[PDB]
C-alpha cells in the first residue's frame, strides 16, 4: 500500500518448478484383463505397450517402467507401476504383498536419502507412488472381497480413485445402482478413498461436490471410431459403437478431470503430506 | 428329463442366460433340472472352491449305481481376461473324466469379433495342451459340423423386456444400441439352445454310453 | 490432452492460496538511508512515525531487531520479516561486532533445522534470513577494514548484498571508481559474493518518502533527486532483482548450498 | 601634525621581507572531503583524493603560497588514516603527540642560550570533519573533539552538505548544536571580549556553527554566470551562494577575518596554557 | 584571502602602540624644546637649575593621538649630566638605565607564567646624542661616553643649538667628528646601509650622521602660514627649514621611517647580546 | 705708556682667541705684543676631570706676582659664560670664586648671538641674582652703569671677520639666515665692552695695583 509489486512470487514458483522437471507415479492394480494398460494408453493418449501378461505367473509381481511426456512447454516422467500376476493365483491372500512393500520401499529410498549428510533433496529423483487407480471388476453385484481387501490395505500410502474397468456392459439402471451400491460398501466399510478438495473457492467445491459420482464407470481402447466428424476412441460392438469422450455413456472425462487436469498437484501434495508424513512419522518413532 | 448346471465364477450373469433360456441350488422346472451353482471364487482362496461340484455329481452317479446325471456341464469362462486361470484350467481338468463337459464364454456383449476370435483359438490351445477331453458332439448333419466348429459358444442373456423397433422382445437396452439376445449374429444364443435342444437325446444315451460306463470301468 | 498443461496453475492455486514468506536484513553504518530505503522499496510504512528506523531509534549495545508486516496485493499474501542490525560499527571499537549477525543468522537456521529433524513435522514456517543487504559509506576510497573483514567473515553464511547506501552524495565517475575498487579488493582477499543470476554488484541506492507534485523524490535547494531513473541510481535495479526476479532464487540457494553447508558441519560434528 | 600614523605603515614593511608562516591540521575520517575541502579552501591544487590507500604517521605538508605581496609558509597536517581502522580507540594520540612535540620543540628552541629568530612550528587552526549522518555526532567525534579542543583552536565542518533537503540542515545543525552544548565542547573560543562591534560579529558567527561547507575542484557555469561548485543530475551544488550553501562564512572567518585572530589565540592562550603545564612541572 | 596586514593593524589600533626615547647631553643644550617641537605637543618641563650635584634620569610619558593610532610615548631626559667637576663617572647611570631596562625584561620574558602581550616595553628604543657646538672637535666626556655606550643602545649623535654654528664650521665640525669615530672605533647607529632598494635612503643618512638642530616653541608670524621659528632682533630661523636646520632630517629618520627599525635593533641585535651575557654568568 | 697683560680662561670653544684677536686688532701662553700679554691658559675644560686646573692658573699668577716683588703682573681675567646654560656651570661658578681676588675678572657672556631679546633679558637677570646670590664681586665698573649692569656680564661676539652689508664691512657672523653685526649697540654690547675699556685702561691698572698687589703683599 503506497503503490504495488511482489505479484511475481507464484509466477517464480511456477519457472523454477517447471525449470526443475515434474514427476508423476501411478500405481495400476486390477486383475489381468481388466483394461490397465488399455485404460492408461487410453488416459495419456500414448502406446504404453508392456505385454499382455501370462496368465500362469508362479507370483504376484510389479513390473514399474518409467517414460518421459511433454505437452507445451510441461515434462513430465511417470513411473507407471502394474501389478502383474495379480489376482491370477489359487492363493490371492499374498496377492497385495508384493505392491505394499513395493510402496514402503519406494518411500524408504525417499527418507533414507533424507538422512545422508550429504544429502542432494533438491536434486534427488523421488520415486514414492503419487495416484493409485483400482480396478474394479463390471461384476454387477458389487465389489469381490480382494477389492475390499486391497483397497483397505492400501487406502493409507496411497490415493485411491476407484475406477470400474469395462464400464460399456452395464444398463444405466443398473449403472446407477451398482454405483449407489459401490459407495455404500464403501462408506459401511468406511474405506478412505480419494475425496476431492474442499477448500479453494474456485473449483473446490462445485466440481468437488457435484462429483459425488465415484466410482468412476470408464472405458479405454487404442482405436479412434468416427463418429459425427471426429475420430472420438470408441469401443465397437455388432450393434454399434460406445464413444469414451461423451459423458452420457462412461465417466472417463471426470476421471481424467482427477488425474491430469485438476487435482495432480493435490495428489502429489498429498503424497508428500498426508502418507510420506505418516510414514515417516512411524519410522522414525521405530528406528528411535 | 435333463440337468443343465452352470458352472464358473460369480457374477457373469448366467443365472440371467438361464432365465431366458427356455423363456421361463437347484430348479426342477421336459423335466429341465437346473443347477445354478454358487459362484465360487469370491473367497480370498480358490483351493476348496472345487470341490462342493465333484461330490454332488460323485453322488448323483451313486443314487444311479443304487436319469438326475448332469447331462451338459455348462461351463461359463470369464469373458474379461485373456484365456484361461489356473482356477478353470485345474476344474477342467478334475471334472471332465465325470461329466460331459460344455465351454461357453459368459457376457459375449462385452467382447469384440476379432477378440472372441483370439479367446477361442487361444481355448482351444489350452485344452489341447492340457490333454482336457471336452465335449465333441457327434441338416442334422449342417448343425453338428457348425456346432463343432462353434466350440466354445458366446452367448447373451436378458430376463426384462423392451419395445425395440417395434415388437417386444427379450434383450438389452445400451446407448449405444439394443443387444438382441435372440438374434443370432448378436451371439450364439440360438446356437446353444438348439444344440441343447435337438442333441438332449445323444446326451443322455452318450452320458449312460461313454462317461456313466467308464466310470464303471473306474468303478 | 491428458492435460499436464494445467499442472502450473494448479501451482498458481495453492501457492496463491498459502502465502509467501521474505526475509531481509539490513546491516550497514547507521545514518546511511537505511529506513527510507526500506520503506521506498515496499511503499509502505513499515518505519512509521511510532516505530521508526533504527538510528532514529535503539542504539543501546549493537544487537539486532525485527518487524513484521503482512502485504495484501492482488490476493498475494506476503509475510515481510525486516530485520536491521541498530548500531553497527557506530561504537569507538568495532572488534568482533558481527557476532551478532552470525548469531541471528545461525540462529534461524538452526531452528529450521531443527524443525525438519523432529519427527513430527508441521508446516516450516520459514524464518531464515533470505537476504543480506550490506550498506558501504560512499567514502569513495576503499573498503573499510571492518566492511572488507565482515564480509570475508560472512560470505559462507549468507547471501551478502553490498549497497552502496548514500549515492546522490557520490558523483558517477567516482561511483564507478569505488564499484571497481570494491571489486579489486574483493577479490584479492578472496571473497565470493551472491553470483546472480539472470558486473552490477554493488548496487547504488537512493529513497525519498516526501511525495513531491506527484513523484517520491527529495526536494533539494538546487532540484528534485528523483529515484525511479535507471542512470541516476540503480534503486529500479534493486527493487526488480530483489522483489520481482529472485525472491525465490535467493531462497533457493540459501536452502540449497548455505543450508547444507551448516547441515554437512553440524551432522559430522555431532 | 606628527607621524605617528605611519607606523602602520613601517609594520607593513616589514613584514613583506620576513614572511608569514601558517600550520593548519585536518582532521577527520578518510573519503569525508579532508585533502578536497583544503584544495578548495585555498584557491590552490596542494590531489591525494586519488590517493586511494591507507597511511601510517601524521603527513605533514611544506608550501608557500604567495599572493599581494604576502608569502605564507604553510604546514597542513593531514592526519594518517584513523576512525578507519577497527580499533580505533586512542586514535587521537598520534595527533596529540604532534601537538605537543610542535610547542616543545618551539620552547625548548626558545629557551636555549643562542637564539635566530623562532622558526615557529606549531599547529595554528584544526578542523575537523562531522560525517553527514543527518542524525547526531559519531561517538568518536564526540571523544576527539573532547580529547583535542583544549590544545589547539577546533572548527567543526559538516562535510558533504550537500546530501541534506535545507529542513534536515536546519534540524542536523540544531541537533549538532543541542549536543555541542550539553557535552559542554566550547568551540573555537569567543567568551566575552568588552569590545562591542567585534563581540556581536562573533556571537553572531557562533550561532551559525557548525559549517554546512562542500568542498570540490569543478568551475562549472549556470546560465549567465560562471560559478564554483558540483553538478547532479536536477541541478549545480553551488559553493558561493548563502541559500545553497554556507561554504562562504567558514572561508571568511577562517581566511580572512580571524587567521592573524587564531594565531593569536594559539600563541597567547594554548602555547601559555602549556607553557605553564610544562615550565612548572619543570 | 591575504588581507592579513588589514586585521594586523586593526588589533594594533585596538592595542596602541609604544616608543621610548632617551635625551642625554649637557644640560642647556635644547633637549626640552627639540623634543617638545618634535611630537609637536607642549610637554610641561619648567626652567631647571644646574645646581644638580649628579646625572638623573626624569621620565614622562604621554598618550598621542593622531588618525587613529594611540601611542604612548616616554621620553627620558637626562639631567645634571656633564656640568660637575668630576665627569669621570658621568656615564655609569645612563648604563645602568639600559641595563635595568633590559633586566626587566629579560626577568618578564623568563617569568613561568607570562604576562601575555601586556609587556609594557620600557627598553630605550632611541637614544639622542646632544653634542656641544664647539666647532674644534669631541670632548673627552662626549667620547668615552659615546664609546662605552654605542654597543648597549641605537646612538643617534645630534649637534645641539646649531644656530650658533655657521656652515663652513658646521661642517667642519662634522668632518672632525666622523674621523674621531672612526679612529676610536665607534659604530655609530647606521640606518640600514644596505637595505636592498632602501640602502641609498639609509646610508646617505648614516653619512650625514651627526645631525645639527634648532628647536622652538615660539609659533611667529611669517607669510600667511605661521611658522615654528626662533626670532632674533637680527633674523628669524625656521625650525623646519632644510636650508637652515636638519631638524626635519631627525624628525623624519625617528618619527616617519625608522620607529619599528629601531625596535626591531633593540630586541634582536642588542637584547640577545644582555641575554647571551647574562646566561653565561647565570651559571 | 703702560704695558697691561691679560688673562682670558674659559671652556674649549667659548671663542677666546676669536674674541681676542678682533679686539686688539692683532693677532700656559703668555704672548707678548702699549705691550700686551696675553695669557691664554690652552688645557681648561676640555679634560676628563677638570678639577686641579684652577689651582695652576692660580699657580701661574701667583709666581707672576711673587717675581713681580722679587710691571708684568696680570691686571685683568676676562672669563667666559657659555650661552647655552640657563645659568651658571659649576666650574664657572667655582674659578669664579678661587679666582676673582688674584686677578680682577670681567664677567662676559661668550657667544651672545644664541640669545633672543626676552631670553638675554632673562640670562641677564638670573646671571644678576646668582651672583648676587653667591656673593660675587666682581669688577665694579666706575660711575650709565645701569644699561652696562643691565648687560653685565657683557653679551658678546666675536668674529675675525668684515661681512659686507650695506656696503659696509661690519664685523660680523654669516651662517645661511641673516648676518649678525658687531659695532651695532643694540643689544651686541660689543661696542659698550671696547669703549670703557678703553676709556678706563688707567683706572683698571690703579685698582689692580693697589688692591691685588697690595693684598699679595699682605699675603706674602
Ligand atoms: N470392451 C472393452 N474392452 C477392453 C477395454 N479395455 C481393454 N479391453 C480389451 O482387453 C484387452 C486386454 O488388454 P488389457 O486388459 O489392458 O491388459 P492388462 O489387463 O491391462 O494387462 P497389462 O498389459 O499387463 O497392464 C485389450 O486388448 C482390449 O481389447 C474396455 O474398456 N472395454
Ligand atoms: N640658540 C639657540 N637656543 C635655543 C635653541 N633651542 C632652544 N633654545 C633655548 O635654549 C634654552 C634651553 O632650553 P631647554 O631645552 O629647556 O634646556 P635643557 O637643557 O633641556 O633644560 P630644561 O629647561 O630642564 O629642559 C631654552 O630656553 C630655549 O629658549 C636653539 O636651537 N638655538
Ligand atoms: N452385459 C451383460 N450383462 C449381463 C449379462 N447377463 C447378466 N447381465 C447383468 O448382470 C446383472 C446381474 O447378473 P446376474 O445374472 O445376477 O449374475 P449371476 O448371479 O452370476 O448369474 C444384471 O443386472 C444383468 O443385467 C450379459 O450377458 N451381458
Ligand atoms: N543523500 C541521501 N540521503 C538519504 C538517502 N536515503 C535517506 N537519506 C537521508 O538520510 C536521513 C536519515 O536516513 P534514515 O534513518 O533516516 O537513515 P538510516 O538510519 O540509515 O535508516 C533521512 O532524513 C534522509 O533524508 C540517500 O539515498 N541519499
Ligand atoms: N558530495 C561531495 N563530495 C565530495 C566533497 N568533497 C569531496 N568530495 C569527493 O569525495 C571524495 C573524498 O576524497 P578525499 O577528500 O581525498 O578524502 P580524504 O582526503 O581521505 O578525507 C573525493 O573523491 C571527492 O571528489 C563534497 O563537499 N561533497
Ligand atoms: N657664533 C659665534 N661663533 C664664534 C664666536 N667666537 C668664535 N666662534 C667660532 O668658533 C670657532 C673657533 O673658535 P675659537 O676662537 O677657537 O674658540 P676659543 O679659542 O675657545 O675662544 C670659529 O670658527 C668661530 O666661527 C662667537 O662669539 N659667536
Amino acid at each position: 500500500s503506497g503503490h504495488v509489486g511482489f505479484d511475481s512470487l507464484p509466477d517464480q514458483l511456477v519457472n523454477k518448478a517447471t525449470n526443475q522437471g515434474f514427476c508423476f507415479n501411478i500405481l495400476c492394480i486390477g486383475e489381468t484383463g481388466l483394461g490397465k494398460s488399455t485404460l492408461m494408453n487410453t488416459l495419456f493418449n500414448t502406446n504404453f505397450e508392456n505385454e499382455p501378461q501370462h496368465h500362469n505367473m508362479p507370483g504376484v509381481k510389479l513390473k514399474a517402467n518409467t517414460y518421459e511426456l511433454q505437452e507445451s512447454n510441461v515434462r513430465l516422467k511417470l513411473t507407471i507401476v502394474d501389478s502383474v500376476g495379480f489376482g491370477d493365483q489359487i492363493n490371492k491372500e499374498e496377492s497385495f504383498k508384493p505392491v505394499v512393500e513395493y510402496i514402503n520401499q519406494q518411500f524408504e529410498n525417499y527418507l533414507q536419502e533424507e538422512l545422508k549428510i550429504c544429502r542432494s533433496l533438491f536434486s534427488y529423483h523421488d520415486t514414492r507412488i503419487h495416484a493409485c487407480l483400482y480396478f474394479i471388476s463390471p461384476t454387477g453385484h458389487g465389489l469381490k472381497s480382494l477389492d475390499l481387501k486391497t483397497m483397505k490395505n492400501l487406502d493409507n500410502k496411497v490415493n485411491i480413485i476407484p475406477v470400474i474397468a469395462k464400464a460399456d456392459i452395464v444398463s444405466k439402471g443398473e449403472l446407477h445402482k451398482f454405483k449407489i451400491k459401490i459407495m455404500n460398501e464403501l462408506v459401511t466399510n468406511g474405506v478412505q478413498i480419494y475425496q476431492f478438495p474442499t477448500d479453494d473457492e474456485t473449483v473446490a467445491e462445485v466440481n468437488a461436490s457435484m462429483n459425488t459420482h465415484l466410482p468412476f464407470a470408464v472405458v479405454g481402447s487404442t482405436e479412434e471410431i468416427k463418429l459425427g466428424n471426429k475420430m472420438v476412441k470408441a469401443r465397437q460392438y455388432p450393434w454399434g459403437t460406445v464413444q469414451v469422450e461423451n459423458e452420457n455413456h462412461c465417466d472417463f472425462v471426470k476421471l481424467r478431470e482427477m488425474l491430469v487436469r485438476v487435482n495432480m498437484e493435490d495428489l502429489r501434495e498429498k503424497t508428500h503430506t498426508k502418507h510420506y508424513e505418516l510414514y515417516r512419522r512411524s519410522k522414525l518413532t521405530e528406528m528411535g | 428329463e435333463f440337468t443343465l448346471m452352470v458352472a464358473g465364477e460369480s457374477g457373469l450373469g448366467k443365472s440371467t442366460l438361464v432365465n431366458s433360456l427356455f423363456l421361463t441350488d437347484a430348479s426342477t422346472v421336459l423335466r429341465l433340472t437346473v443347477v445354478d451353482t454358487p459362484g465360487y471364487g469370491d473367497a480370498i482362496n480358490c483351493s476348496d472352491c472345487y470341490k462342493p461340484i465333484i461330490q454332488y455329481i460323485d453322488d448323483q452317479f451313486e443314487r444311479y449305481l443304487h436319469d438326475n446325471r448332469v447331462h451338459s456341464c455348462f461351463y461359463f469362462i470369464s469373458s474379461q481376461g485373456h484365456g484361461l486361470k489356473p482356477l478353470d484350467i485345474e476344474f477342467m481338468k478334475a471334472l471332465h473324466n465325470k461329466v460331459n463337459i460344455v465351454p461357453v464364454l459368459s457376457k459375449a456383449d462385452s467382447l469384440t469379433m476379432p477378440e472372441v476370435k483370439r479367446l477361442k483359438r487361444r481355448i482351444l490351445e489350452e485344452i489341447a495342451a492340457h490333454e482336457i477331453q471336452i465335449y465333441q458332439l457327434p441338416e442334422f448333419k449342417e448343425q453338428t459340423r457348425c456346432l463343432k466348429e462353434s466350440i466354445p459358444f458366446a452367448v447373451v442373456g436378458s430376463t426384462q423386456m423392451i419395445e425395440v423397433k417395434g415388437k417386444k422382445v427379450r434383450g438389452r437396452l445400451y446407448p449405444w444400441g439394443v443387444v438382441e439376445v435372440e438374434n443370432p449374429d448378436h451371439c450364439d444364443f440360438l446356437k446353444l439352445r438348439t444344440m441343447l435342444i435337438t442333441h438332449m437325446q445323444d446326451l443322455q444315451e452318450v452320458t449312460h454310453d461313454l462317461h456313466y460306463e467308464n466310470f464303471r470301468a473306474r468303478r | 490432452y491428458v492435460g499436464f498443461a494445467n499442472l502450473p496453475n494448479q501451482l498458481y492455486r495453492k501457492s496463491v492460496k498459502q502465502g509467501f514468506e521474505f526475509t531481509l536484513m539490513v546491516v550497514g553504518e547507521s545514518g546511511l538511508g537505511k529506513s527510507t530505503l526500506i520503506n521506498s522499496l515496499f511503499l509502505s510504512d513499515l518505519y512509521s512515525n511510532e516505530y521508526p528506523g533504527p538510528s532514529l531509534r535503539i542504539k543501546k549495545t549493537v544487537k539486532v531487531e525485527t518487524t513484521k508486516v503482512l502485504i495484501k496485493e492482488n490476493g498475494v499474501t506476503l509475510r515481510l520479516t525486516i530485520d536491521d542490525t541498530p548500531g553497527f560499527g557506530d561504537a569507538v571499537d568495532n572488534s568482533n561486532c558481527w557476532q551478532a549477525v552470525i548469531n541471528h543468522i545461525e540462529k534461524k537456521f538452526e531452528d529450521y533445522l531443527n524443525a525438519e529433524s523432529m519427527v513430527t513435522r508441521s508446516k516450516l514456517a520459514d524464518n531464515r534470513v533470505h537476504c543480506c543487504l550490506y550498506f558501504i559509506a560512499p567514502t569513495g576510497h576503499g573498503l573499510k577494514p571492518l566492511d572488507v573483514e565482515f564480509m570475508k567473515n560472512l560470505h559462507d553464511k549468507v547471501n551478502i548484498i553490498p549497497l552502496i547506501a548514500k549515492a546522490d552524495t557520490m558523483t558517477p565517475e567516482e561511483c564507478l571508481r569505488f564499484k571497481k575498487q570494491i571489486m579489486k579488493e574483493i577479490h584479492e582477499h578472496k571473497i565470493q559474493l551472491y553470483e546472480f543470476p539472470e558486473s552490477r554488484v554493488p548496487f547504488a541506492v537512493v529513497g525519498s518518502n516526501t511525495v513531491l507534485e506527484r513523484v517520491r523524490g527529495r526536494q533539494y535547494p538546487w532540484g528534485v533527486a528523483e529515484v525511479e531513473n535507471i542512470d541516476h541510481c540503480d534503486f529500479t535495479v534493486l527493487r526488480n532483482m530483489l522483489v520481482r526476479t529472485h525472491m525465490q532464487d535467493l531462497k533457493d540457494v540459501t536452502n540449497n548450498v548455505h543450508y547444507e553447508n551448516y547441515r554437512s558441519k553440524k551432522l559430522s560434528s555431532v
